[PDB]
């Protein structure tokens, strides 16, 4: 009854020159539930006999 | 609880359906006792004395 | 729904001397019964939403 | 990091005689998860100029 879609973040942008060692950088998720909860419905009852005489 | 008190119960015939008529299943079975076969017929000596005295 | 099975008894042996009447004995019986009258009975109900959202 | 297995119950034998209505009866159930936490590990180095120089 739950779906679930899987968020994630972006990263910066950097410059090397010429022997400048390079910086890692981390990238952060999270996550998302959607959950089915209730339904909807409408019903409609007809008799027999209304049923036999009526188109 | 209940269904309903308005059934057609085959074989319970009466003002209400209380009593049972229903026809009792009989296959030809009677038990009577567990038989015995007596063994002294050679543990003794036979001696008639039959229309003799 | 019932079921029969007859019984039967066993006579008894008994002395006599000469001028004696023998006595007869009677031999009973009976019949024993076996009523079915119970359903034994599982109910287990699932609604639509429960089979919507679990396999 | 995670394994899921279910689990489930039993059901109860009831009677009913004539003419009753039959008692619906549930079924519980659960779960149970296995996590995935360490990993082992044996590392061991070997210089060049000593691999070059024994078996």
């Amino acid at each position: 009854n739950t779906y679930r879609i899987d968020r994630l973040n972006t990263s910066s942008v950097k410059g090397r020159t010429s022997g400048v060692a390079l910086e890692p950088t981390p990238v952060r998720n999270d996550k998302m539930l959607i959950v089915v909860d209730t339904v909807l419905y409408i019903r409609n009852p007809i008799d027999y006999q209304d049923d036999w005489t009526a188109p | 609880t209940d269904y309903a008190g308005n059934l057609t119960r085959p074989h319970w015939g009466g003002a209400a359906s209380d009593v049972d008529i229903h026809l009792e299943v009989y296959q030809n079975e009677v038990d009577t006792r567990f038989q015995y076969q007596a063994m002294f017929l050679g543990l003794s000596s036979q001696r008639s004395v039959a229309d003799r005295s």
